[PDB]
């Protein structure tokens, strides 16, 4: 004898010893990035290529 | 009669009982079952209880 068994219900597993079966379907996709960048430049430049006579004691 | 007719007693109550089930034995006048697939579905659970494997 094995007890009250329904007859619409779908055939679960409800007590200890019952069996169910798994479909395993795992797809985990985790991702992550990242990025920093700085720069700088300078230039600077003076040339008194002829000096006025005025201006040679500067 | 009256205090019958009138009150209840306490404890003394209906509770409300649902249940599903399937209705055999139509003159063609079911369901079509292709439009509700829980019958067709039941259909099968209630044979494969029986020993039949659809």
């Amino acid at each position: 004898n094995y007890g009250y068994q329904p007859l619409f219900e779908d055939r679960r597993p409800r007590n200890i010893g019952d069996t169910l079966t798994i479909v395993l379907q795992e797809n985990v996709s985790a991702s992550k990035s990242s990025s920093a960048n700085a720069s700088r430049d300078g230039k600077t430049s003076f040339g008194f290529d002829t000096v006025p006579r005025y201006l040679q004691g500067l | 009669e009256r205090i019958r007719d009138l009150t209840s007693v306490q404890g003394v109550r209906e509770n409300s009982l649902i249940g599903y089930g399937l209705v055999v034995g139509l003159d063609g006048t079911g369901d079509q079952t292709t439009q509700t697939p829980f019958t067709t579905q039941t259909l099968n659970n209630m044979l494969s209880q029986l020993g039949i494997t659809v």
